[PDB]
C-alpha cells in the first residue's frame, strides 16, 4: 500500500554516499547545507514552512537512494523545492528558484547547476518522483506541536514559551536525519519534552491528566522516554558542535 | 470545416395523424392528413377526396385538431409541433390564389420539465374555451382560447398524478372536464377533474375514480346523448359515467392489441376501433331510452367488420367511407357495407395510397443495365411488409412486393440474378406446444425451403418456459428472383435465432460467390444476447446449402466484407476473419473498446464503428502487423442510427433525436490528441430517423449532363418514409447557398410563423445548437416557387466568390439556373 | 514491493483505446496483462518542460492516495514509458496513472437519453455521490469540478467520483485567497458566479444538487453560455441574490454589477411539483442561495430521501442495450 520512509540510525552509515567513500562527517555536512540551501531559498520566495519543510523532507529521502559524489546537493535542492512548491500548492516558477539561488550561492557552488541551471533542475524532477516513489503527502512536526500545544490549559505565557522554543527546536531538526528515523508526531513531543527540560516547566500540569507524568502517552502512544532522549541529544549536538547555544 | 448539402428525393408517405372537419369552407367535409413535417388538406366528395393544398411546417407535426369558436364561420386548426412551436391556422382563398393564415403563434416550453412517457397529448374543450396539452409528468398546461391570446400564452396547474396515459375533454358538463387513465403502483384508474380559467387550477371532478384495467390505453369522450366516457384496454372496453359503470369483454379483442379509434355516428352510437393485426371493428352503444325522458346506455357490442391495413388513425368520411391512415403499410379509402360479402367481410378496398413505410434496409442495384440504378427498400412490418423497387422515371416509379411478414436486411448477389432478404414473421404458441402462424408469408410461400439443423447450441440445458398465446419471431433467409420476385427459396434459422446481418461476397481464394447471415441467440431472459452465429451459404441451382458455420459469443449486429475478409461485429468486439482454403472462417484481429459495434462501414483499409452511445470510431486495418488501430473517436456522446463515409476524412452520421453530424479527421499532426479527435463539423436537425445510408443516385445518366456542383452521393432511407440524398460542396458554392438561405428566410412566409434557423437547430433534450455545414436543399429548392417579385429581393446584393471575377452580382435567372441544376441530383 | 510507484513500465498493460481526452493528456483503456484486470491510464505529460510534472496530476495524485472510500475512484499505481538507461536528462517518457475502469460516465448515458432513473435509483446514486462527498469533506477536501462527466458508473449501479485535478485542501480557521472560477458553468454556485473567492464546501453541494435535479428531468437545470444569464436563470428559479436571503451578497465583488432583470420570488418547489416530496426538499436545501444555508453532505445523508436508503440493494440503472438492436 504505502511505503516505509523511516530507518535506524545503524542504517546511516550504510547510505550510497558513505559507500562510494564519503566519511560520515562529510555526508551530514551536506545534508546540512543542502537543506539549509532549501531553507533559505525558500524564505526568500516567501514559502510557506510547510513547503520548506516538504522540500527537505524529500531531499533527506532522497540521498537515502542515491550518493552525494553522483548527484550534487545544491541542484537537489532546488529541484525538491520546486516539486514541493507544487505538491504544498505553493508554486513557484524554476527560473525564480534559479535566480534566488544564484543569489545565495558562490560562484564554485553555483557551478554545479552547470551551463543550463534550470535545465538540470527541471530533468531531476523525473528521478525525484520515482525516488519518493510518488509519496508526496507529508507529514511535519508543525502541526503537532499545535495541536498538542492546544490541549495544554495555563498560564498563557509559560506555553507560548515553550512552543516557541520547541518550534525553534522543529526548525533545527530538518537539518539532521531525524527526520528519517522518527514520525513526525514523536519529533513534536520530543521538542516539546526539550524545551521543557530546558525551562524547568512540568508540562503534565498543563494536561488534563496533571497525574501523568508520562504526559506524551496521551499524544502519543508507545514512546519510550529513550526515543525522546535520543532526539533530544542529537538536537542538542548541533548547537554544541556550532558557535550558536540554546534559545532561551 | 467540412460542407455539405441534405435535399429530399422522397417526402414522408406515412400518415401520423388525420382529423375530419370544415376547415377550407364551412360548408366542406374535409380530410386534414398529417405526416411528418406535411399538411395535406382534401375535400370529400363523391369520389373518396379532392386534393386541394399541401404546405410544409418547420416542425414535427406532434399535436393536429380542428375547433370552431363562436363567432368564427369555419372551423380554425391548432397544431403543436415535437419542438413545442404552437400556432392557429386558418384556410384562406382567394378565388385562385390560396395561403394558411398564421393567426396566433408561439412556443410553449417549459424551462424545468419531465418529458412524459406516452408522448405529447394535445385536447380543445367541447365549448372550445381552451386548449390542454399534457406535455410533461405532474404538470397540465392551459392555453385559453380568448380572442387577445395572439401569442398563446399559458399556465401550469399542478398535476398530482405523474403517469398519465390518455387525457380527453370529456362532454356534457357544467364546466370543462378532462377524464384521465393515470398509473401509480397500485394499477392504472380513471379520474376526472375540472379546470377553472378564472382560479387557474383543478376543482374535483364530476364522476368518482375507479381502478380500471391495468392495460387500458385510450379515452374516447362519448357525445353529449350518451355522455361520459369509454377506455379501451387489450381484453376489456369499458364505460364510466358517474354511478353507471357498464363493462364488455369480447374474447375476440383479446388476440390483438388496439390502437386506434374514431366517431363513426355523430350522437356517438356507433365507433370504429382497429387493431395491429389489421381488424376493424365497430363499437356499438345500444341505447336505452326511459320514460322519465331520459336516454341511457344500455350495453356495449363490439362487432368484427373486416380486415384494413395496420392502422394509425382512422377517419371516417361521411358516407361508409373510411380512411385508413397507416405508417406500417398503405394508407386506404374503404367502404363498410350493410351485406357482407361472401366470405363474410363487411369491408372492401377502394384506393391504395403508397407508403414507402419503415424503411429497415435497401440497396442500390442497376436492375437493367441502364447506369441509372434502381432502389430496393425493405418497407412495412408485419402484414404491411412488402419490398419496394424505386427507379426515378417529375415521379417517381414504385412497384411493390408484398411479403406479408417483416423484412430486415436485403442484398443483391448478381452472379445468382437474385436478392438476398432477411425477414421475420410473428407465430404464436399453440396448443400442440409448437408455434402457429396467423397468416401465410413469403417464408412459408417459397418453392423450395429448408431449416437449420445445426448443433451449435443444441447442448442447451438452459429452461425457457412456453406460455400458450404468446408471440415468437421467426426469422428466414428469401432467396428473391431480380425479374419476377418470386420466392425461390426461404430459409428458416433455429428456435430463438434472430438475423441481424447479411452480406453478399466472395472471401479469400474462394471463387464461389455466398450469402453470409449473422445471427444472435435472443432469449427473453437476457439483457445482452450471449450466443450467435455466423452462417455462410451458397444459393446454386435452387437451393440454398449451408457451407460453414463460426459460433460467436454475441450477437452479430453488422457485417462488411473488408478487401476479401469478413468484418463482424460481436456486440462490444469487432473482428476481422480470413476464409481459409478449408472454407473456414479464421480470426485475424480484434478490437474491443466499444459499448455495442452497431454498425460498422469500411472504405479501403478504413473501418468506421458506430456505437450505440460512443457516437463513431475511425479504425484501420495495418496489414504489415496484422491488427487494428484505433485512428481517432468522436468523443461527444451519441446515439447512433445509421452511420456512412462520405470521404476518407469525412464521415456522416445520424441520431436516435432525428439529427445527422459529419465528423472530420482534425488533419493536425502537431499532437497525437489532435489526430485521435474527430470534430463534429457539421450538425443539422433532419426530423426523420435514418435507418440505412446507401451511396446511390437514381439519376438517369446518358453522360449528356455536366457534373453538377454537388459531388458525391449518398442516400438514407427513413422510418416515415423520407428518402434523402446528401452530397458535399465546395467552400465557394456552399458560402454562396448559405447566404442565400439568410436572404430566402427573411422572404418566405413560414406556416406557423416557425423560425427557419430554429427548425433546423440541432435539437437533443439536452442541447440545442446552431445547425453548420449543411445547406438545407429543400429551402434553396423553393426559390423557384416564390414570386419573381421576391426572387429580385433575394438576388439584392448577392456577390459570388472564388471564381474569375472576384465579387460577382447575381441575377434571379441565373440563381433559377443555379437551382435547376441543383434539382437533377435528385 | 507494491508502494514502490513509477518504476513498473506500462509494456504490462495491453492498450484496448482511448476512452477520453483528458486535461493533461489522454485517458487509454487498457488490461492488465498479469491479472487481467481492466484499467483506465491518464498520460502525463513531462516532455513538454514547460514547468515540469503537471500540477492537476500532482493534485489529483497527492489527494486520492489519502482518500479510500467505495464512491471514490481509486488510482491502483503510476507506470512508465521504456525509460532511457543511464541517460536520465534524455529521458521524455511519459508516466501513467492507473485506475480502475469504470464502463460509463453519467453524462455519456444521459446524453444517449437510454437511461431513465427511478427514484429509488436516484436514492442509491445520491447516496453513494454525496457519501463520497461526505468522507472527502471530513477529510478537508474540496472537489471543485462537480460534473455529470466526472461522475462514473458501474453497470452493477456502483458510483464513483474521479476527475480531482482541480482539488485543494480547506481549512475552515483559515480563509484561504482560492480561483473564484473553478466549477463547470452549468454546475457552478453562485457565489462563484458572483466572484467568491475563499468558498466554503457547500460549492460542491450545489453542483450535486444540479444533478439531483438533472435526474429527474433528465435534463440540466442551469444551461447558459455566460457568467450572468447563469444568474439569471438561478435567479428565475432560486430567486435573485438579495439581502434578505443572502446577508453577505453585498461583500460579493460582483452583486452591485451583476444584476438579474428582476428581483425574481423562489419557485423551485413550484417548477419541480413534479418531484417527490421528499426529494424535493432536498433539492431546495442544496440549491439555497447562501452558501452558510446550504445544507452539508452528512444534512443530506440524514434527510428523508437518502437516511433509509439501504445502500446493499444498489439498484441498476435502467440500462436498455436491447432497445436499438
Ligand atoms: C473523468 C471522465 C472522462 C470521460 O468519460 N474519462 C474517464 N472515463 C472513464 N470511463 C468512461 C468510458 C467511456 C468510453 C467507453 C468505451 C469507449 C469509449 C469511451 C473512466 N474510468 C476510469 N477513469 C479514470 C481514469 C478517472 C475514467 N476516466
Amino acid at each position: 500500500t504505502k511505503p516505509c520512509w523511516y530507518w535506524d540510525k545503524k542504517d546511516l552509515a550504510h547510505t550510497p554516499s558513505q559507500l562510494e567513500g564519503l566519511d560520515p562527517a562529510t555526508e551530514a555536512r551536506y545534508r546540512r547545507e543542502g537543506a539549509r540551501f532549501i531553507f533559505d531559498v525558500g524564505t526568500r520566495l516567501g514559502l510557506h514552512y510547510d513547503t520548506l519543510a516538504t522540500g527537505i523532507i524529500y531531499f533527506h529521502r532522497f540521498y537515502m537512494f542515491h550518493s552525494f559524489k553522483q548527484f550534487p546537493r545544491y541542484v537537489t535542492g532546488a529541484c525538491c523545492l520546486f516539486l514541493a512548491g507544487k505538491v504544498e500548492e505553493t508554486p513557484k516558477k524554476c527560473k525564480d528558484i534559479i535566480k534566488t539561488a544564484r543569489s545565495l550561492l558562490n560562484d564554485v557552488q553555483f557551478g554545479q547547476f552547470g551551463d543550463d541551471p534550470k535545465e538540470e533542475v527541471m530533468v531531476l524532477e523525473r528521478i525525484l518522483l520515482q525516488t519518493i516513489k510518488f509519496d508526496l503527502q507529508v507529514e511535519h512536526p508543525y502541526q503537532f506541536l499545535l495541536k498538542y500545544a492546544k490541549q495544554l490549559k495555563g498560564d498563557k505565557n509559560k506555553i507560548q514559551k515553550l512552543v516557541q522554543m520547541a518550534w525553534t527546536f522543529v526548525n533545527d531538526s530538518l537539518c539532521t536525519t531525524l527526520s528519517l528515523q522518527w514520525e513526525p508526531e514523536i519529533i513534536a513531543v520530543a521538542v516539546m519534552y526539550l524545551a521543557g527540560r530546558l525551562c524547568k516547566f512540568e508540562i503534565q500540569e498543563w494536561t488534563s491528566k496533571p497525574m501523568y507524568r508520562r504526559w506524551w502517552e496521551q499524544f502519543v502512544q508507545d514512546v519510550p522516554v529513550d526515543v525522546l532522549e535520543d532526539i533530544c541529544h542529537q538536537i542538542l549536538d548541533l548547537y554544541s558542535q556550532g558557535k550558536q547555544q540554546m534559545p532561551h | 470545416m467540412s460542407y455539405n448539402y441534405v435535399v429530399t428525393a422522397q417526402k414522408p408517405t406515412a400518415v401520423n395523424g388525420c382529423v375530419t372537419g370544415h376547415f377550407t369552407s364551412a360548408e366542406d367535409l374535409n380530410l386534414l392528413i398529417a405526416k411528418n413535417t406535411r399538411l395535406e388538406i382534401y375535400v370529400v366528395t363523391a369520389e373518396g377526396l379532392r386534393p386541394v393544398k399541401e404546405v410544409g411546417m418547420y416542425g414535427k407535426i406532434a399535436v393536429m385538431e380542428l375547433f370552431r369558436p363562436k363567432g368564427e364561420s369555419k372551423d380554425l386548426l391548432f397544431i403543436l409541433t415535437a419542438k413545442y412551436n404552437a400556432c392557429i391556422l386558418e384556410y384562406k382563398q382567394s378565388g385562385e390564389s390560396i395561403d394558411i393564415i398564421t393567426r396566433a403563434h408561439g412556443n410553449v416550453q417549459d424551462r424545468i420539465g419531465r418529458p412524459s412517457e406516452t408522448g405529447i397529448i394535445g385536447i380543445i374543450d367541447p365549448e372550445c374555451r381552451m386548449i390542454g396539452l399534457r406535455l410533461y409528468d405532474g404538470l397540465f398546461k392551459v392555453i385559453p382560447l380568448d380572442r387577445d391570446n395572439k401569442e398563446l400564452k399559458a399556465f401550469n396547474i399542478r398535476l398530482e398524478e405523474l403517469h398519465v396515459i390518455d387525457v380527453k375533454f370529456l362532454y356534457g358538463c357544467q364546466a370543462p372536464t378532462i377524464c384521465f387513465v393515470y398509473q401509480d403502483p397500485q394499477g392504472r384508474h380513471v379520474k376526472t377533474y375540472e379546470v377553472s380559467l378564472r382560479e387557474k387550477e383543478f376543482n374535483k371532478g364530476p364522476w368518482k375514480q375507479e381502478n380500471v384495467e391495468a392495460e387500458a390505453s385510450m379515452v374516447i369522450a362519448v357525445p353529449e346523448p350518451f355522455g361520459g366516457a369509454i377506455i379501451i384496454g387489450q381484453e376489456s372496453i369499458t364505460y364510466h359515467n358517474g354511478d353507471k359503470y357498464l363493462a364488455i369483454a369480447p374474447p375476440i379483442i383479446k388476440q390483438s392489441t388496439i390502437v386506434c379509434h374514431n366517431r363513426v355516428d355523430p350522437n356517438g352510437s356507433r365507433y370504429l376501433l382497429g387493431d395491429m393485426e389489421g381488424r376493424l371493428f365497430m363499437l356499438l352503444l345500444e341505447k336505452e331510452e326511459q320514460m322519465d325522458g331520459t336516454v341511457t346506455l344500455k350495453d356495449l357490442r363490439v362487432e368484427l367488420l373486416g380486415e384494413t391495413s395496420i392502422a394509425e388513425c382512422l377517419t371516417y368520411l361521411d358516407n361508409g367511407v373510411v380512411f385508413v391512415g397507416s405508417r406500417l403499410g398503405d394508407s386506404q379509402l374503404v367502404k363498410l357495407n350493410v351485406d357482407s360479402n361472401e366470405q363474410g367481410s363487411y369491408v372492401v378496398a377502394m384506393e391504395t395510397f403508397t407508403n414507402l413505410g419503415p424503411i429497415v434496409d435497401m440497396c442500390v442495384v442497376d436492375l437493367e443495365r441502364q447506369g441509372q440504378g434502381q432502389l430496393v427498400t425493405c418497407s412495412g412490418a408485419f402484414k404491411e411488409g412488402s419490398l419496394r423497387i424505386i427507379r426515378n422515371g417529375q415521379k417517381l416509379h414504385i412497384r411493390t412486393v408484398p411479403l406479408y411478414e417483416s423484412p430486415r436486411k436485403i442484398c443483391y448477389q448478381e452472379v445468382s440474378q437474385c436478392f438476398g432478404v432477411l425477414s421475420s414473421r410473428i407465430e404464436v404458441q399453440d396448443t400442440s406446444g409448437g408455434t402457429t402462424a396467423l397468416r401465410p408469408s413469403a417464408s412459408t410461400q417459397a418453392l423450395s425451403s429448408s431449416v437449420s439443423s445445426s448443433k451449435l447450441f443444441s447442448s442447451s440445458t438452459a429452461p425457457h418456459e412456453t406460455s400458450f398465446g404468446e408471440e415468437v419471431e421467426v426469422h428466414n433467409l428469401l432467396i428473391i428472383d431480380q425479374h419476377t420476385f418470386e420466392v425461390l427459396h426461404a430459409h428458416q434459422f433455429l428456435q430463438n435465432e434472430y438475423a441481424l446481418s447479411l452480406v453478399s461476397c466472395k472471401l479469400g481464394k474462394d471463387p464461389n460467390t455466398y450469402f453470409i447471415v449473422g445471427t444472435a441467440m435472443v432469449y427473453p431472459e437476457e439483457a445482452e444476447p450471449k450466443q450467435g452465429r455466423i452462417v455462410v451459404f451458397q444459393y446454386s441451382d435452387g437451393k440454398l446449402q449451408t457451407v460453414a458455420e463460426k459460433e460467436v459469443k454475441g450477437a452479430v449486429y453488422s457485417m462488411v466484407e473488408f478487401n476479401g475478409k469478413l468484418l463482424a461485429s460481436i456486440n462490444s468486439t469487432v473482428r476481422l476473419y480470413e476464409w481459409t482454403t478449408e472454407k473456414e472462417l479464421r480470426t485475424e484481429c480484434n478490437h474491443y473498446n466499444n459499448i455495442m459495434a452497431l454498425y460498422l462501414k469500411t472504405k479501403g483499409d478504413f473501418i468506421l464503428v458506430g456505437d450505440l452511445m460512443r457516437s463513431v470510431l475511425l479504425l484501420a486495418y495495418k496489414p504489415m502487423e496484422g491488427n487494428f488501430e484505433e485512428i481517432a473517436r468522436d468523443f461527444n456522446p451519441n446515439w447512433m442510427s445509421a452511420v456512412e463515409i462520405l470521404d476518407d476524412d469525412n464521415f456522416l452520421g445520424a441520431e436516435n433525436a432525428f439529427n445527422l453530424f459529419v465528423c472530420q479527421k482534425d488533419s493536425a499532426a502537431t499532437t497525437d490528441e489532435e489526430r485521435q479527435h474527430l470534430q463534429e463539423v457539421g450538425l443539422f436537425h433532419l426530423g426523420e430517423f435514418v435507418n440505412v445510408f446507401c451511396h446511390g443516385s437514381l439519376v438517369m445518366q446518358n453522360l449528356g449532363e455536366t457534373s453538377t456542383p454537388t459531388q458525391g452521393s449518398v442516400l438514407f432511407g427513413t422510418v416515415n418514409g423520407m428518402i434523402g440524398l446528401v452530397t458535399s460542396l465546395s467552400e465557394s458554392w456552399y458560402n454562396l447557398l448559405l447566404d442565400m438561405q439568410n436572404r430566402l428566410n427573411k422572404v418566405i412566409k413560414s406556416v406557423g410563423k416557425i423560425e427557419h434557423s430554429f427548425w433546423r437547430s440541432f435539437h437533443t433534450e439536452r442541447k440545442t445548437e446552431p445547425a453548420t455545414g449543411f445547406i438545407d436543399g429543400d429551402l434553396i429548392e423553393s426559390f423557384l416557387d416564390i414570386s419573381r417579385p421576391k426572387m429580385q429581393e433575394v438576388v439584392a446584393n448577392l456577390q459570388y466568390d472564388d471564381g474569375s471575377g472576384m465579387k460577382r452580382e447575381a441575377t434571379a435567372d441565373d440563381l433559377i439556373k443555379v437551382v435547376e441544376e441543383l434539382t437533377r441530383i435528385h | 514491493t507494491e508502494s514502490d510507484w513509477g518504476k513498473r513500465c506500462v509494456d504490462k498493460f495491453d492498450i484496448i483505446g482511448i476512452i477520453g481526452e483528458g486535461t493533461y493528456g489522454q485517458v487509454y483503456k487498457a488490461k492488465d496483462k498479469d491479472t487481467g484486470e481492466l484499467v483506465a491510464l491518464k498520460k502525463v505529460r513531462l516532455d513538454n518542460e514547460k514547468e515540469g510534472f503537471p500540477i492537476t496530476a500532482i493534485r489529483e495524485i497527492k489527494i486520492l492516495r489519502q482518500l479510500i472510500h467505495r464512491s471514490v475512484v481509486n488510482m491502483k499505481e503510476i507506470v512508465t514509458d521504456k525509460q532511457d538507461a543511464l541517460d536520465f536528462k534524455k529521458d521524455k517518457g511519459a508516466f501513467y496513472l492507473v485506475f480502475e475502469y469504470m464502463d460509463h460516465d453519467l453524462m455519456g448515458l444521459l446524453e444517449s437519453g437510454l437511461v431513465h432513473f427511478s427514484e429509488d435509483h436516484i436514492k442509491s446514486f445520491m447516496k453513494q455521490l454525496m457519501e463520497g462527498l461526505e468522507y472527502c469533506h471530513k477529510k478537508n477536501f474540496l472537489h471543485r469540478d462537480i460534473k455529470c462527466s466526472n461522475i462514473l458508473l458501474n453497470n452493477s449501479g456502483q458510483i464513483k467520483l474521479a476527475d480531482f485535478g482541480l482539488a485543494r485542501l480547506y481549512n475552515s480557521e483559515e480563509s484561504r485567497p482560492y480561483t473564484n472560477k473553478v466549477i463547470t458553468l452549468w454546475y457552478r454556485p453562485p457565489e462563484l458566479l458572483l466572484g467568491e473567492e475563499r468558498y466554503t464546501p457547500a460549492i460542491d453541494v450545489w453542483s450535486c444538487g444540479c444533478i439531483l435535479g438533472e435526474l429527474f428531468t433528465k435534463k440540466p437545470i442551469f444551461q447558459a453560455n455566460l457568467e450572468l444569464a447563469q444568474l439569471e436563470l438561478i435567479s428565475r428559479l432560486c430567486g435573485s441574490p438579495c439581502p434578505a436571503v443572502w446577508p453577505d451578497v453585498i461583500r460579493l465583488p460582483y452583486f452591485n454589477t451583476m444584476k438579474p432583470k428582476k428581483q425574481y420570488r423562489r419557485r423551485l418547489r413550484e417548477e419541480f411539483s413534479f418531484i417527490p416530496s421528499a426529494a424535493l426538499d432536498l433539492l431546495d436545501h442544496m440549491l439555497t442561495l447562501d452558501p452558510s444555508k446550504r445544507c452539508t453532505a452528512e444534512q443530506t445523508l440524514q434527510s428523508d430521501f437518502l437516511k433509509d436508503v439501504e445502500l446493499s440493494k444498489m439498484a441498476p440503472p435502467d440500462l436498455p442495450h436491447w432497445q436499438d438492436c
